[PDB]
């Protein structure tokens, strides 16, 4: 979406991710409060609209979040959003659109979820028998496993190459207190973990987790009035839905990630080789590897070389998953897309201590997908391009 | 329910001739724009509702596959599924018959019928699968 | 929300409501296609953004709806929305906002739900899954019933007075093929139907229904480009969240319906006495009666006089629930907010045949809430003000 | 396999271990004086500093409903109410007793009893209100 005027991020918020015994509303409120306090907001009703992303907690999650801040009422229109894993990023996108279009000058996006406190059958995470691939036994890990098998067939990638994505992402998370799993894990531990659908083992799959994040966005004038020291510019943001057809696809590509990222580069005027850090939808190791190519960080077929050459870790062309990714945080459905943005902002501002990328990144990109009925690669894709917005 | 759940999937995709002829997959080609697809109420390219039935090849090619060790509730593991490409340039998702650790990408396979799951009455649903030719 | 430029409704779509065996995606697709056909949209590549409301079916409802229409892809951002029963109206609101701001010139809002294929009957809806009142057994029937018990206590009104709401709404629906329940029913049949949550009997409770509706909106130029003969102008639209507190509020009032309707009157420049037809959240008989006063259709204390005098039926000040309301359609959570708008449009256009309001209405208002959140009467409220937009 | 709760909830219902009469607990914000049920932060001023306030065991039925069609899995009929306390707080709770017997503005008293079965099919004991003598 082209931005009709500049939009900047002021304060962000982020809970610890993992197994929480407080629910989605408490987590979301903690993240919202942090983001508002980090925006130097003295009058909460300066926040003119709120969007909250969630997957399966409830139908009024944003009102449940804000009610405990005393902020519900006639001066806070709240809309909750859903696109499976896209929801938290879409919440921030809706807030950006309100500001960019002048509907508001200051808005907030929250993504929140608590899964582990709730009995979720397993059928809630899958489509109904009505879906043709589900009728025939499809499971998500096997769908991505097929992408990995095809990639190994074409490139000679081994299961050990795939496992290095978990190793890298957990390494990045070592000193990150928000991440759930972190630190050194050996390739053999990843490869020898239980096989789910060949070649995806358990440690190559992100897990279910609980968490929340929040992002306040506002106009240039609002950044000056709030005294924001390091406003992060929204250089671009794009939402797409996934094309449906039944023709052979190259599943080492990704139709909607390719088109969404290309549109993001075109609208923002920032190309993929300029991106310094990237958070993406690493629900499985193979996804991050393919998205190196799908996003144009490297050429078709070169993702394996990019990985092995160290181009996606510290010192390389683009540090991918510097917070640790879904493979270290786990994946609270409504939270991840907002959480990526919160951590990218902290990295741009130099605030991440022992997991801070050096030299400081200036361009940060984020990506979540979500869903995917038969004949689609994904149901949705939301990507944000963020850049340093303060001078010298 | 004593009204039975389905035992076959699906009359508009898998044609089982009543005279005993060999079953085959079928598609439907839009008469306006020419798009081939499995059966749909309207062409997803041009929204025409006028079609011709196209019998599809019984030979296909494994584009990719995975050996499933932890799969859907109620299905016996391990099982195998795959993207099987037909020469009419349509991709079919299907189970593969056989053992784990025996398929490869780009392997040729042939249509066959078998149980893909149990229905709500705990009776098999029969549908299309693919198997090795030799 | 103030509209930065004019926004008009072109085609609308509506399924029959009741117990469906086809799921939410099929219902939604049917309504969306009807709305597109009614807009002279004959190709999948014309609509520029889509919003889809839903309560409990799916995290990617809109992508499921549009998949089979070939409309998902890089030029159709789809976002799904939730605020319990507000969701279908919020979907239309989001579409309106895209057009009003110039983000798009042509968008669509869809509301859809299938409840009956995914639950057992014999039980009422609880409050929110994470809500404290749900722990104690809260059901939405009893939450509204408590408002009736208190109203009866304070005014002397009887169960026979409340029953007149069902009689009227079912009468309105007599010739409407979309409604679930309709036709002549006596006060005695309403009052002697089985008690559900005292004093709400079965026939005073909205059904748990399946259905869908859709609304295409566009700019003034887009209406002309599409040859729309009777474009309906959005005169105003307002979204609020409900005040939260644990103090002894008067539940015979309705904080958020009062403030939302006042804001709608102020922004649209149209007062309550100028509204010709009204579709409101008649989830229970008591709700409609209370909202006569909350929305300012009559003075404090005159709600029951307003009803008894015929002011809310044919020939009166404002025909309320001319389609039959939730008490005749039943209430698929994600659909009702959009369905109210589709029927209001048809009434403005003179297209409702045997249930057409005469004289033809020129001003049509709609209202849905969304609840289950403790300490709020409603978590959310969305109201639309629509007017004739074709000259003579 | 770790067990489900059998009591709801220590943050709102105090059961003195000495055997003293149970009571509902409110909290007063030290910064602004607002009284509320337990919260992490004050809804009025966002302070996190509170004092615990034992609440009156007596209240008034503001409204109620006799429930014949319940939540999935709950035995029926049951009764619930808004019970208003002298401290100007409203509690949602089940009422002990029979259908067709309560009235608005009726005085009621706190009592403990089962509100539902837990996932191990043991009763969850919580706060309810009952008629006075
Ligand atoms: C009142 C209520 C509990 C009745 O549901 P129920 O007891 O389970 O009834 P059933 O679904 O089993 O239906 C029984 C029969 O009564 C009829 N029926 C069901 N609900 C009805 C209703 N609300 N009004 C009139 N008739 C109804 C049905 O047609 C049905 O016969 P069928 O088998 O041919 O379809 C349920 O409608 C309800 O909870 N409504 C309120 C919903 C709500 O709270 N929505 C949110 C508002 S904010
Ligand atoms: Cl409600
Ligand atoms: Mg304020
Ligand atoms: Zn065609
Ligand atoms: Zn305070």
């Amino acid at each position: 979406m082209k931005l009709q005027r500049e939009v900047y991020i002021a304060g962000v918020g982020e809970t610890k991710f993992g197994k929480h015994t407080v629910d989605f509303d408490v987590l979301g409120r903690e993240a919202a409060l942090q983001a508002m306090n980090g925006s130097n907001i003295d009058r909460p009703d300066m926040i003119q609209s709120a969007y909250v992303g969630n997957g399966m907690n409830d139908m009024t999650t944003g009102q449940a979040v804000f009610r405990g801040l005393g902020m519900c009422g006639p001066n806070l229109p709240i809309i909750n959003v859903q696109s499976a894993c896209s929801a938290g990023a879409m919440a921030v996108f809706c807030a950006i659109k309100d500001v960019a279009t002048g509907v508001t000058d200051l808005s907030i996006g929250v993504g929140t979820e608590n899964h582990t406190m709730h009995r979720q059958s397993g059928a809630a995470f899958s489509a109904a028998r009505s879906d043709i691939e589900t009728m025939h036994g499809a499971v998500m890990t096997g769908k991505y496993a097929m992408r990995a098998t095809r990639y190994m067939h074409e490139t000679g990638a081994t299961i050990e190459d795939l496992a290095m994505i978990t190793v890298k992402n957990r390494k990045h998370a070592t000193h990150n207190p928000y991440a759930w799993f972190k630190g050194a894990i050996t390739v053999e531990e990843v490869v020898n973990s239980r096989m789910v659908a060949y070649p995806m083992t358990l440690q190559q799959c992100c897990g279910i987790a609980d968490g929340a994040a929040a992002v306040v966005v506002g106009s240039k004038e609002m950044m000056k009035k709030l005294g924001i020291a390091k406003p992060v510019k929204v250089a671009g943001v794009v939402v797409e839905s996934g094309p449906y057809h039944n023709r052979p696809r190259d599943i080492t590509g990704d139709d909607i990630t390719e088109t969404t990222s290309e549109k993001l580069y075109e609208e923002s005027g920032i190309g993929p080789k300029e991106v310094n850090i990237l958070e993406l939808h690493d629900a499985f190791t193979i996804a991050e590897l393919l998205y190196y190519e799908c996003m144009g960080l490297c050429k078709k077929g070169d993702g394996l070389k990019f990985l092995r050459d160290g181009q996606s870790t510290y010192g390389g062309q683009c540090v991918v998953s510097p917070r640790g990714g879904l493979l270290s945080y786990g994946h609270p459905i409504g939270a991840s897309g907002a959480a990526q943005i919160a951590q990218n902002v902290k990295q741009l501002r130099g605030e991440c201590g022992g997991y801070q990328v050096g030299p400081t990144p200036k361009v940060a990109m984020s990506h979540v997908t979500g869903g995917g009925l038969s004949g689609t690669e994904h149901a949705a894709c939301t990507m944000h391009m963020l850049v340093k917005g303060w001078g010298s | 329910e004593k009204e039975p759940d389905i035992t076959f999937f699906h009359p508009d995709i898998l044609e089982v001739p009543k005279d005993g002829g060999l079953p085959y997959l079928k598609g439907y080609r839009c008469k306006k724009c020419g798009q081939l697809d499995f059966k749909t109420e309207m062409c997803t390219n041009c929204w025409s509702e006028e079609f011709e039935m196209v019998p599809l090849s019984r030979r296909g090619k494994v584009y990719s596959f995975s050996d499933i060790y932890i799969g859907q509730q109620g299905l016996a593991t391990p099982y195998i599924f795959a993207y099987v490409d037909l020469p009419e340039n349509l991709r079919v998702f299907a189970q593969l018959e056989g053992e784990v650790d025996t398929y490869r990408c780009d392997e040729e396979v042939e249509l066959t019928l078998g149980p893909i799951r149990m229905n709500n009455d705990n009776l098999p649903i029969i549908s299309y699968k693919f198997k090795k030719i030799a």
